[PDB]
This record gives structure tokens, C-alpha cells and sequence, in this order.
């Protein structure tokens, strides 16, 4: 089924990760008014690239779901996997893990960077 | 299997709370309205040709529409759009000048005060070498005695300077959508019962408001939308008397407004390029501008807004309706546009009431000026060209900026009156419904997911 | 042999997939006068990033040519391989399925979001 | 360790090569003025996408370290590994290969191109 | 260097009455030139 | 002490001190403004 543009804000973690293209494809396209329209034309831009430029310097450029090696940390949430993918929504979720969200892409970054200086030495030796 | 790894989303429902630029939206046939005359609505993007706002289910959102700032954003838009019109038009410099003002030709009562002063004066030409003595008609409030002549100047003289808008304009209000950029959205309050503030259970996503036309207008606002159910009274602080009362109606109650006296206008060379469009001849009858909406009608929405007001005052409460307490005569009376020229309506026909716990119309007269000092002007003033014929205009009641007395004395009689100043209020009533948000699609969350060797 | 930018527009659709990476490649790069310069600078990005967009929300950020998982409706060409590719130009060839690409790009969208959903259920029990 | 952006610029090309993902982070989020603002926002997407544009026409979308199917032309260096990686620094190891870097870049867009036109034909007949 | 790539075996509609380029450039024109004159001194009192 | 030709006199010399030098200066007179309306809007800011 097909609900529209954030429709799945109050659906579960689960159904709200059917539903990625919906939102991640009405995110670009859609003198004193002038103005207005080309720094509200920059600035969607910009705020597209940032996300690209994080899942780029992850592995993650695929893109939507993406698996990695950074371990959670028990700390950030502690939840089982019953209770946040069929039971709680990305509104909800979001606010728990918004504390350390920059030092988790911390973790990211450098793992990235580490299986690239690490795959160039099997292609190199094979 | 125990062992939990992140996995990153993107394309996430979540948002933050947000303030962006917006952009403005429009129809085609306000571009069809042509003589280059409608404010901004070329530069203005289009609407949608078949608008969809999505209905987001099980979801809840705290508004606030007196900490909104797309009203902030609005009232600039406005104040601005409107300054730049007013570059290319002609400055009124030389028309500051000591005029020699009599009375115009009538035979009224001696009670009856002349507002229609025949000025003559000594006016610019075409040539820097000459002058020209040319009359024309000025309103009373235009116009000062300055001091055995009768000799009065235009009033903007000591306070501002004067600019008179092209007559190739126009002042009226056409429905504007204010647009989100990408990745930013707008959250509308589909609850038929909101008051402005808190959770609201109704929501859904959308690009662009509705058609909010900027009617700039004091004490009651017009031709906006109204309330689906009951009239909901809004406020952001109610028990306190210095934060004013916006009532929106449920049922519209049409006013139907006028200037009876068949104007006419004649043009003078300031030259060269320069002209002053002057206020001529009166045909016919000297008559006075006014309002009228059904006695029936107020009587009946007035009793609308009591039987809602004791749910915040007391079931057993009188509340009774005053006029204005002093002030300019922006605030103290009913402004608006209507056909080109503005109006100064005295409410203390509606505001004259009392309310206990349990077929013609209302006359209201009118004032109106030439040379206005909107938007609380400092420095720079405008001259509306005088409208040629007859005008009436007919529109709807859609709200009111009511006050209440603070004297109080937990006296259960406690009265209001019409109110007004910022203007802010007037879009604070249309944009209520609405709030912008950051969008910020990047989830990250554990699933039993490890990525490749 | 190298023809140029567009050089492949009376070409045929195998002789143009050739010269892909020539007409991908001049497209980017390359105070009255200053306005026109900077909302034709944005414009640029702006037409770029939305096929970026696309390719992205498929599987087909490679790019080029991508094949996919949806399978071709006859109703929309219904012609033979060889009186398209060794015979029909790209102008000609997309005027024909002109009628249909925005409901083809759809079949494009669900496919794709259906991979990843997929492949972490892989990785998951992997 | 973490030396900061730029910080591996006196080092050798074997150590600033551990650091990319530092370089490659602080490379795009971070009325007189105001003009000023927009040609510098404009100028820093623009300049970063035509980075993109070159890893993605060549296959090296990944990206950071990505290996290739031209062979080094002795011409263009011929110094050993060791005193270039562990050695040379890359403000130095520039100016070297600047004489024909778009000679080079030259060979990798074809190379590509060729790479897919190839490996449709693999999916084609399996 | 400019260099104009001829495209072999294409054929084109033109239709030069029904062009923006020269609106386009036409209005170039008239604003480019207008935006010169807005320093240069106003004649108003050589109006005698 | 900072040049770009020092030999060359048509250069200027730029001294960067290391200590600083306190320097304080004044206008002595108790001096008052008056306003002439040129009008409208248009005020001359007058030496009293
Ligand atoms: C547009 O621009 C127009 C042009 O600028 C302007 O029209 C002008 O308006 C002014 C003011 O209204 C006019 O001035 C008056 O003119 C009266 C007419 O007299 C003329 O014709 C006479 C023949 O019939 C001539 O005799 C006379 O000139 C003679 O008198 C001079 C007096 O000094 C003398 O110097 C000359 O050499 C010559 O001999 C003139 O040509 C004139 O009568 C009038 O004087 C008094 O009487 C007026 C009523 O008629 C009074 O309104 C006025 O106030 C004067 O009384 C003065 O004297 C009293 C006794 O001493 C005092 O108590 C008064 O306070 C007052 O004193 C003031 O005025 C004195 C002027 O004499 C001045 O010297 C004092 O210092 C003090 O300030 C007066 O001169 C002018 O004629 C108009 N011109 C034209 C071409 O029409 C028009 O108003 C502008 N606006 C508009 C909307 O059009
Ligand atoms: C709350 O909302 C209400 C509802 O909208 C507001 O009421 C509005 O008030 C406006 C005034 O403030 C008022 O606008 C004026 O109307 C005058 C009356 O004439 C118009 O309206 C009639 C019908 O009422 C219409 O028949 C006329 O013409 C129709 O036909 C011609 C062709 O013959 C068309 O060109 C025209 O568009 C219109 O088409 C209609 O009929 C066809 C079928 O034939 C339909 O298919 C169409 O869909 C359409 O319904 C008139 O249009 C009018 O005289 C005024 O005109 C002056 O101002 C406009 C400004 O745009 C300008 O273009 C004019 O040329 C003229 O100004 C200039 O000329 C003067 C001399 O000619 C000169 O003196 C001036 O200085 C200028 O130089 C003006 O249009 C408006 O009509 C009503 N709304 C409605 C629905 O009637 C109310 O104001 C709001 N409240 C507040 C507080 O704002
Ligand atoms: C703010 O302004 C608005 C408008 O701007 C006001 O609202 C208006 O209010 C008036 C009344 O106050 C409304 O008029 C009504 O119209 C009714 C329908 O009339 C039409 O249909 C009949 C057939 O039934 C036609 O014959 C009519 O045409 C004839 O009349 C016109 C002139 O009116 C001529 O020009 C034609 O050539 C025709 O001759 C109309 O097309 C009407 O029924 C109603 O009352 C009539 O009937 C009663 C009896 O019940 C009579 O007592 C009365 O005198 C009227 O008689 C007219 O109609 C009969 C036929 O029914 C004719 O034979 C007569 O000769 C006579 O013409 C009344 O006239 C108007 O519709 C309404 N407009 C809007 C938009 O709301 C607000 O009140 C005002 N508010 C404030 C606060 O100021
Ligand atoms: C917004 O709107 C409000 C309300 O309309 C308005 O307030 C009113 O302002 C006017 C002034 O502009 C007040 O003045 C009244 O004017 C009328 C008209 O005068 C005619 O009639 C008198 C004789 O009655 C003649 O002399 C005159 O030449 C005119 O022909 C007067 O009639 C009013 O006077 C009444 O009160 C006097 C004092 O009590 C009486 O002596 C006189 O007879 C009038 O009768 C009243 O008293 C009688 C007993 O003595 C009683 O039987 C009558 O029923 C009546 O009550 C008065 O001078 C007017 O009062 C204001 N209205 C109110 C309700 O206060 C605002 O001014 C306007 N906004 C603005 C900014 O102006
Ligand atoms: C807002 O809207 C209201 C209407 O809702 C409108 O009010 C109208 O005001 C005028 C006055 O300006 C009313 O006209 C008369 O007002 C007098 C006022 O009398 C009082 O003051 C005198 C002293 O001056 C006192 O002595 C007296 O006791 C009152 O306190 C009224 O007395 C008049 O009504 C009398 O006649 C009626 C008809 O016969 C009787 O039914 C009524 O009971 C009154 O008789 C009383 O007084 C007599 C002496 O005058 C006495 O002998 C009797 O025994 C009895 O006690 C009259 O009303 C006008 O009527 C008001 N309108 C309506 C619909 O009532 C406002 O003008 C308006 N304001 C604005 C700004 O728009
Ligand atoms: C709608 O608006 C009304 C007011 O119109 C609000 O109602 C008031 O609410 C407050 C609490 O929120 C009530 O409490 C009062 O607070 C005063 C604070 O003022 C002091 O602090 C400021 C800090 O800057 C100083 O500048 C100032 O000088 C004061 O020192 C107190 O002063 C009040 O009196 C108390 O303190 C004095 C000594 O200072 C004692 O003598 C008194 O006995 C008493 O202890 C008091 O505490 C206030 O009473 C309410 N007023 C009314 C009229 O209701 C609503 O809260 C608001 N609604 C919303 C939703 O915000
Ligand atoms: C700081 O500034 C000083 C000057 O203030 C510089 O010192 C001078 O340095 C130059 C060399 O760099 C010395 O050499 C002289 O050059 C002159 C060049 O002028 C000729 O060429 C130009 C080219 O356009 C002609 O326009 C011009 O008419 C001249 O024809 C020579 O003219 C000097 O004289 C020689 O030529 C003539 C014939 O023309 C012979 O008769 C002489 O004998 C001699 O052979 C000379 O060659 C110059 O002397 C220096 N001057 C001083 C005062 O020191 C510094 O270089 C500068 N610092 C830095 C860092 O740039
Ligand atoms: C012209 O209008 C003025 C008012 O602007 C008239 O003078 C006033 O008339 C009212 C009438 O009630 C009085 O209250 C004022 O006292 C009058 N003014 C003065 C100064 O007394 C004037 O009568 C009208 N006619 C002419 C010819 O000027
Ligand atoms: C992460 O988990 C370990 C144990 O699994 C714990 O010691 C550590 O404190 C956690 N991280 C944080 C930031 O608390
Ligand atoms: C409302 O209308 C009724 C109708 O008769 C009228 O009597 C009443 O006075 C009106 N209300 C008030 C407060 O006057
Ligand atoms: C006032 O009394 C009415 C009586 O019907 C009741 O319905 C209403 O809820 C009461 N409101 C308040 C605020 O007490
Ligand atoms: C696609 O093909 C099927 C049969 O292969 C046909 O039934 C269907 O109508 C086609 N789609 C359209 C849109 O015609
Ligand atoms: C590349 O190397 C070959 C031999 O390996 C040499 O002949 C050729 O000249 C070199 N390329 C250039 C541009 O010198």
C-alpha cells in the first residue's frame, strides 16, 4: 500500500522502513519573491548533500538500509528488537539515540576508512 | 544472534522543528489580472494544479501559533513587497506647501462639520522657470490648520515625506500559498476544535498553506476563513488582559461597505514625467461613506461568542460589549481597503451590548484618507490617488481582535472591546493552522546485521 | 574514435551507449550578468542532482547502464532487439516510450527498496 | 591518533593516506555579506560535485582509495613504491604527476564505460 | 579554442519567430543599458 | 619592521610595534547639537 510523504510517521520502526523511498524521493525537486526562491533552492541542496556526504564516508551510498561493523552500544538504547522495530516509531526513537547520534558517526567514519586501507591489500596481494 | 550492530536509515519519517525561508504561491488568472498592477504575483511561483496534503495517521504535534514565526515571515513579506512598490512612483516633494483651504459647496447643517476641504495652491510646472495656481479637494484629517486666510498644509509635512502610488496598481488582496523548500515540511492542524496550543491528534503533512490573501485591516478581520464547527476564541495568555482575544467566526456576516459621492479626478504636470493625480469636481450629491451588516445577524453571532466566552469566565457571568477606550485612529476604528481608497469605520454600533446568563440594518459611518501612515510609518508616508465614480465593496466578517477591561475585581461583569494595533495578529489568525519542520532522514538503529568481509 | 559531445545523436542506440561517458561528462563544469551566472549555476546542479536522484533511489548509481529487476512491458515498445539497438536513434526512441517512463520509474522504486529489505534478512541470518 | 584537517600535510603519503576520511569530512557544511554567503555556498557544492562527477565516471564511487585497470606509465613517475608511500608527501608527489593528471583521468573514463558495456554482456548470456 | 561538434545524421526544426534567445536578449539589452544611467546626472532643472 | 622593497624608497616601511603605546586623545569643547527640520522627513543635524 502506498500512504504518501511521512505517512508512516506514527507506523512502527518496521513499517515506517518500508516506506524509504516515499520520503527520501519527495526531497529535492519536491526581485523580492526572487530572492526567497534561491536561498530555499541552495539550501535544499545543501542539506541533501550533507546526508550523502555521511553515507559516502560510510559504505552506506547503496543507499537506504545499510549494515555495518560498529557494534551497538548497549548504553545508547538497551531496547530488545521486538520493542523498537514492532513496537516504537522514528519520532519516538530518535529522541533516545539523538545523545550520542554525532559520536556513533564517529564510529562510522573510521571504520570506513579502515576496510578501504584493508581491501586494497587483498587486491594487492591477489 | 545477541550480539546487536547499527544499521543506517535513510529516508526516515522524522522531523525537527524548524524556521526556513519560504516562497510564495499563486493562481494563473492572478497573472491574468494584468494592468501591471497586482503586488508581487509575477514574480510569485504557481500553485498546484491538484494539491495533496497527506494525512500522517497515529501521530500527535505540539503548536503554538504565538511562537510561529511564518507570521514573522508573512508580515515582513508584506511590509517589504509592498515598500518596493512604491520606488518607481511618484514623490509628492513640492505638494508640501501652504495651502489656502475653504469649505465645499454645500448647505448642511451647522452641526454637521465640512470634511471636504477646496484647496488652492501654488503648484510646480513642467518648467523650472514657472508656478501654477491649481486647486484641488483634500479630506478634513489630510489636512492642518497652519498658522485672516484660512490656510492649512498636508499633515505629513512635519512628520514624513509623501510618495503617491501608480494608479497602475492595485490594492486588492489575492490568496497567497507560502511554499516549503525541499526536505522541510508543514504540518496542518486538521482538529476541528483547536484553540492554537498543544498536542493536536489531527495532523497532516503539506507543501504550501492555503490561499491566505493579506487582508490588512483593524477591530474586525474579513473575507478569511472561518471555523468549521463552533467560534473559537484564541488567546495566548486569556486571563491576562494585556494579550488580546481572536475570535473566529463559524458563520460569515457579510458588510457591505461604500463611498456614495461620485468622485472625480483631474491630472497636474509636475513635470516633467512627474504628475499629480488631484481630487476634481463632485457629482452630484455630498453624501457620507458607511457600512452596513444585519442587526439580526451581529445579534445572533454576538451571541455566539458569549455562550463560548463563559467557558473561560463562569457560567454565571454578564459580558457586555464597548466601544474603544482612545487612541490613533488606526486602532480606534475599523480599517480596511475598499476599492482603491481607505476607510475609518466607527464600531460603536456593534460594541454597544450586554449579555444576561439566560428588518433593517446597522448603519455604521465612515471616515477616509488619502495620504496614509500604514504599518506604523515613520519616515515615509503614501498618497492613494483619488478613485474615480462611485465605490461599494461587499465581504465577509471573518473574525474580530477583541480586549478585555483589566479592572476586574473578580466582578462577574466583565466587558471587552474591539482592539487591534499589530498587525501580525491578522496572519497569526489565517496561519494558526500551521508550523514548519526540518526534515532529517538519517536513522540509525540496531538490527542483527553485520556487513561483509 | 572519439565524435564529441551529442556526436552520437544520429547514431544508433548500440553506437550511442558507447559515448556515454562523453555527454555524462560535459555537464557539469562544463550586477546584471551576475544574476543570469548564478541561477544558472544552481540550475545546473539542481538538473544534475534530480538523475543522481533517480539513479540513486534504484540500484543504478554505478552508473551508466544499470540493469534492473522489472521486467519490459511489450505494451510500451513491443519492437525487436535489433530494430532498436543496431537500428533506432535515442531521439526517436524515446518519444515512443515517452508515454510511459514516470510509470516505468515506479516499477523502478518499489524494486529497489525491495532489494535492500531483502538482502539485510541475508546478511541477518549471515 | 587524530592530528586534525589537513594535519598529515608534512607527512609521507603512506601516513596521509590514513587520514582521507578527515579531509574528505570538513568539505562541505564546514545585504552586502549576503552575496557575499551565496556565491561562496554555490562555489563549495560545485567545486565537491565535480570531484563526485570524476569518481563516478570512473568507478571509484566508493570511494577514497580505489584501484583501476590503466597501468602506471613510467613516463609520468617511474620512482619505486617505498620512497613515494613512505617517503614523498602529497604536496610534493603533485606537482610530479600534474603534467598529465588530465591525461590520466582520460584513460580511466574510457576504461569504465568499457567496464560496463562489458559486464552487461556477462548478465546478458548468465 | 571553441569548438561547435556537428552532429552527423540529425536534422533539427528550427523556427526563428518563435525564439526566446532574442526576447531573452532584447530585454538584455534594454536593462543593461538602463542600469548604466541610473549614476549618470539627471537633466531636471534644464527643463526651462 | 615590514617591506616589500626596503631598499627602494618609493616602498613604504610597515613598523609592527611589540609594546604598545598608549595614546589618548579629546575634543575639550562641551559642544551641543541643534536640529533644523529641512522637511519632510529630511532633518539637518545643526552645530549649537
Ligand atoms: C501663490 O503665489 C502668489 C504669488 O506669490 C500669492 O499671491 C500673493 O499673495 C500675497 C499675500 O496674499 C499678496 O500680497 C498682498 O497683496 C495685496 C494686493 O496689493 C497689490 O495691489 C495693490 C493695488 O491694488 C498694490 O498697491 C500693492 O503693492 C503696493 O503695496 C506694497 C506694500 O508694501 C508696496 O511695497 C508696493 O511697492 C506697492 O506700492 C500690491 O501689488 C496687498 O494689499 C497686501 O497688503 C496688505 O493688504 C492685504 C489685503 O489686501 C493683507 O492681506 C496683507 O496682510 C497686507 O496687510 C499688511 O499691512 C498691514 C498694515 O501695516 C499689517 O497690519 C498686516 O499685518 C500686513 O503686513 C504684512 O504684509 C506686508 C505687505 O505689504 C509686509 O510688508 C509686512 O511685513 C507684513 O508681513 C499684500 O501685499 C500678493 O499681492 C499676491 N500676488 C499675486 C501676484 O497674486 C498667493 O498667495 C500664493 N498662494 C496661492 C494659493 O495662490
Ligand atoms: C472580499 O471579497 C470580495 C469578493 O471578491 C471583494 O469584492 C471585490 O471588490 C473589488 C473592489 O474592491 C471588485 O473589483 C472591482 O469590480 C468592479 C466591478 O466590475 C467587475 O466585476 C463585475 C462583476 O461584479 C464584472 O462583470 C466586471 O467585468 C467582467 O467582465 C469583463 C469582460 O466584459 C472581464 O474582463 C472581467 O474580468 C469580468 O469577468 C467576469 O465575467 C465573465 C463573464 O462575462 C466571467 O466568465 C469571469 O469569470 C468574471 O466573473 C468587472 O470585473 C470593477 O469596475 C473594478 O475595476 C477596476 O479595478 C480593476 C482592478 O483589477 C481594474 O482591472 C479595472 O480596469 C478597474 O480599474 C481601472 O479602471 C477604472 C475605470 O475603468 C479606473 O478608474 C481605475 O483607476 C483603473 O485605471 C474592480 O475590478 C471585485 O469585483 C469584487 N469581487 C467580486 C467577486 O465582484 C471584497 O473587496 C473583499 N473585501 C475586501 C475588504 O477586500
Ligand atoms: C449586501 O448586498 C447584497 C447584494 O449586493 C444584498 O443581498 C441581496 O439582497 C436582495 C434583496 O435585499 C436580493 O434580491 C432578491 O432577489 C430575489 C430573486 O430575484 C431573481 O429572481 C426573480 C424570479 O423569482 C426574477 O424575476 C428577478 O429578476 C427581476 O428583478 C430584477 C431586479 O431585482 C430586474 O432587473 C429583472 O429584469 C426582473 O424584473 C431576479 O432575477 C427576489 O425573489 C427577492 O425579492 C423579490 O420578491 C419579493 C416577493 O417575495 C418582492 O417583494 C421583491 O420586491 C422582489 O421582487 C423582485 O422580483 C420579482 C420576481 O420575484 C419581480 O417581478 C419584481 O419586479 C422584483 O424585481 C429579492 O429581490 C439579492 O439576491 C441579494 N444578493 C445577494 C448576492 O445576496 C445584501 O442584502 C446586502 N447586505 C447588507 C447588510 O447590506
Ligand atoms: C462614534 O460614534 C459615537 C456614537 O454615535 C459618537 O458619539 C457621539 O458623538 C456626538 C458628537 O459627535 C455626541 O453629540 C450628540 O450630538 C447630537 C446631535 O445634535 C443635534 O441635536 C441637538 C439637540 O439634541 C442640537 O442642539 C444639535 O444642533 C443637533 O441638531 C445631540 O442630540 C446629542 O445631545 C443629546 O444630549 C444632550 C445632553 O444630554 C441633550 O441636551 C440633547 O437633547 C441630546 O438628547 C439626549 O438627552 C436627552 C435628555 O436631555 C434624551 O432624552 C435623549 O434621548 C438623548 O439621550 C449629543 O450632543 C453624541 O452624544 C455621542 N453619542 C453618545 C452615545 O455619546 C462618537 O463621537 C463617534 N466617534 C468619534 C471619534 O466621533
Ligand atoms: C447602544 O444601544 C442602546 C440600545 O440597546 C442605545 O440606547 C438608547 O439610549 C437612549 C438614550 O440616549 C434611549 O432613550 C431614552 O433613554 C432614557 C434614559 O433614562 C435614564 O436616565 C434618566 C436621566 O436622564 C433617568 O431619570 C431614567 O430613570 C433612566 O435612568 C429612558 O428613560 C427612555 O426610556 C423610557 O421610555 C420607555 C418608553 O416609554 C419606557 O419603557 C422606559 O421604561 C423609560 O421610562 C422610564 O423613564 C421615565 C423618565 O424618562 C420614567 O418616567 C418612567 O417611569 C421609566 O422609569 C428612553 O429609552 C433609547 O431608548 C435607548 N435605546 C433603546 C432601544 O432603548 C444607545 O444609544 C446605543 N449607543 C450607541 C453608541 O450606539
Ligand atoms: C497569564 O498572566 C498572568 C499575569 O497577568 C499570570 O499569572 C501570574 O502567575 C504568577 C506565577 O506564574 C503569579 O505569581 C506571582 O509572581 C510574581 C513574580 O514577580 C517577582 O519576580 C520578578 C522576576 O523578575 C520581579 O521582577 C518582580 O519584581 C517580583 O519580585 C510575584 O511578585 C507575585 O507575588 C509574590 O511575591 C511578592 C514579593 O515580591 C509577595 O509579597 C507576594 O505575597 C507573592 O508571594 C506572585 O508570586 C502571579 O500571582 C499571577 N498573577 C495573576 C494576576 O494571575 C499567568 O501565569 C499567565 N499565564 C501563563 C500561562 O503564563
Ligand atoms: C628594489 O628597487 C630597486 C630600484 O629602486 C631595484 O634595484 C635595481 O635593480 C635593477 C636590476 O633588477 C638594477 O639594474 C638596472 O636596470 C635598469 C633597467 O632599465 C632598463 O630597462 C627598462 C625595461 O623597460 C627600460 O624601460 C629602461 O629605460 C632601461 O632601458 C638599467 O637601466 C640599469 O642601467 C643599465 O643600463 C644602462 C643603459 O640603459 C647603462 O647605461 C647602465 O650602465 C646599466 O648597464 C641597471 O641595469 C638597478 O641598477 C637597481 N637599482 C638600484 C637603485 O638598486 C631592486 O632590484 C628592487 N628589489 C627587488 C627585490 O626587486
Ligand atoms: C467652513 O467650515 C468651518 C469648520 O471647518 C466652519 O467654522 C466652524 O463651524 C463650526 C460649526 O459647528 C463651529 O463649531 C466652529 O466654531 C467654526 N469655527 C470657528 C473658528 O468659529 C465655517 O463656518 C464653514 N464656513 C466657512 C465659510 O468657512
Ligand atoms: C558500551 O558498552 C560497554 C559494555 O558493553 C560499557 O562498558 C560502556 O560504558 C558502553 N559505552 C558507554 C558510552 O557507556
Ligand atoms: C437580540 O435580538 C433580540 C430580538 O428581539 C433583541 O430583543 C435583543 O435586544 C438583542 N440583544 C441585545 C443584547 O440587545
Ligand atoms: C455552562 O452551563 C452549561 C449548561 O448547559 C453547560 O452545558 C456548560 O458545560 C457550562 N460551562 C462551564 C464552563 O461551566
Ligand atoms: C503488460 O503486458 C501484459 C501482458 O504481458 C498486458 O496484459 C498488459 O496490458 C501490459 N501493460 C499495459 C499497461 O498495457
Ligand atoms: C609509457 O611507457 C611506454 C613504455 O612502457 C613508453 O614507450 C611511453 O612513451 C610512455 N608514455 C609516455 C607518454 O611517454
Amino acid at each position: 500500500v502506498f500512504l504518501g510523504f511521512l505517512g508512516a510517521a506514527g507506523s512502527t520502526m518496521g513499517a515506517a522502513s518500508m516506506t524509504l523511498t516515499v520520503q527520501a524521493r519527495n526531497l529535492l525537486s519536491g526581485t523580492v519573491w526572487g530572492i526567497k526562491q534561491l536561498q530555499a533552492r541552495v539550501l535544499a541542496v545543501e542539506r541533501y548533500l550533507r546526508d550523502q556526504q555521511l553515507l559516502g564516508i560510510w559504505g552506506c551510498s547503496g543507499k537506504l538500509i545499510c549494515c555495518t561493523n560498529v557494534p551497538w552500544n548497549s548504553s545508547w538504547s538497551n531496547r530488545n528488537l521486538s520493542e523498537i522495530w514492532d513496537n516504537m516509531t522514528w519520532l519516538q526513537w530518535d529522541k533516545e539515540i539523538s545523545n550520542y547520534t554525532q559520536i556513533i558517526y564517529g564510529l562510522l567514519e573510521e571504520s570506513q576508512n579502515q576496510q578501504e586501507k584493508n581491501e586494497q591489500d587483498l587486491l594487492a596481494l591477489d | 544472534a545477541e550480539n546487536l550492530w547499527v544499521t543506517v536509515y535513510y529516508g526516515v519519517p522524522v522531523w525537527k522543528d524548524a524556521e526556513t525561508t519560504l516562497f510564495c504561491a499563486s493562481d494563473a488568472k492572478a497573472y491574468e489580472t494584468e494592468k501591471h498592477n497586482v503586488w508581487a504575483t509575477h514574480a510569485c511561483v504557481p500553485t498546484d494544479p491538484n494539491p495533496q496534503e497527506i494525512h500522517l495517521e497515529n501521530v500527535t504535534e505540539e503548536f503554538n501559533m504565538w511562537k510561529n514565526n511564518m507570521v514573522e515571515q508573512m508580515h515582513t513579506d508584506i511590509i517589504s513587497l509592498w515598500d518596493q512598490s512604491l520606488k518607481p512612483c511618484v514623490k509628492l516633494t513640492p505638494l508640501c506647501v501652504t495651502l489656502q483651504c475653504t469649505n465645499v459647496t454645500n448647505n448642511i447643517t451647522d452641526d454637521m462639520r465640512g470634511e471636504l476641504k477646496n484647496c488652492s495652491f501654488n503648484m510646480t510646472t513642467e518648467l523650472r522657470d514657472k508656478k501654477q495656481k491649481v486647486y484641488s479637494l483634500f479630506y478634513r484629517l489630510d489636512v492642518v490648520q497652519i498658522n485672516s486666510n484660512k490656510e492649512y498644509r498636508l499633515i505629513n509635512c512635519n512628520t514624513s515625506a509623501i510618495t503617491q502610488a501608480c494608479p497602475k496598481v492595485s490594492f486588492e488582496p489575492i490568496p497567497i500559498h507560502y511554499c516549503a523548500p525541499a526536505g522541510f515540511a508543514i504540518l496542518k492542524c486538521k482538529d476541528k476544535k483547536f484553540n492554537g496550543t498543544g498536542p493536536c491528534p489531527s495532523v497532516s503533512t503539506v507543501q504550501c498553506t492555503h490561499g491566505i490573501k493579506p487582508v490588512v485591516s483593524t477591530q474586525l478581520l474579513l473575507n478569511g476563513s472561518l471555523a468549521e464547527e463552533e467560534v473559537m476564541i484564541r488567546s495566548e495568555n486569556i486571563t491576562n488582559n494585556a494579550k488580546n482575544i481572536l475570535v473566529q467566526f463559524n458563520t460569515p456576516v457579510q458588510i457591505n461597505c461604500t463611498r456614495p459621492n461620485n468622485n472625480t479626478r483631474k491630472s497636474i504636470r509636475i513635470g516633467p514625467g512627474q504628475a499629480f493625480y488631484a481630487t476634481g469636481d463632485i457629482i452630484g450629491d455630498i453624501r457620507q461613506a458607511h457600512c452596513n451588516v444585519s442587526k439580526a445577524t451581529w445579534n445572533e453571532t454576538l451571541g455566539k461568542v458569549v455562550k463560548q466566552l463563559r467557558k473561560h469566565f463562569g457560567n454565571n457571568t454578564i459580558i457586555r460589549f464597548a466601544n474603544s477606550s482612545g487612541g490613533d485612529l488606526e486602532v480606534t476604528t475599523h480599517s480596511f481597503n475598499c476599492g482603491g481608497e481607505f476607510f475609518y469605520c466607527n464600531t460603536s454600533g456593534l460594541f454597544n451590548s450586554t449579555w444576561i446568563s439566560n428588518n433593517d440594518s446597522i448603519t455604521l459611518p465612515c471616515r477616509i484618507k488619502q495620504i496614509i501612515n500604514m504599518w506604523q510609518r515613520i519616515g515615509q508616508a503614501m498618497y492613494a490617488p483619488p478613485i474615480q465614480g462611485v465605490i461599494r465593496c461587499v465581504s465577509n466578517i471573518t473574525g474580530l481582535i477583541l480586549t478585555r477591561d483589566g479592572g476586574s475585581t473578580n466582578s462577574t461583569t466583565e466587558t471587552f472591546r474591539p482592539g487591534g494595533g499589530d498587525m501580525r495578529d491578522n496572519w497569526r489568525s489565517e496561519l494558526y493552522k500551521y508550523k514548519v519542520v526540518k526534515i532529517e532522514p538519517l536513522g540509525v538503529a540496531p538490527t542483527r546485521c553485520k556487513r561483509r568481509v
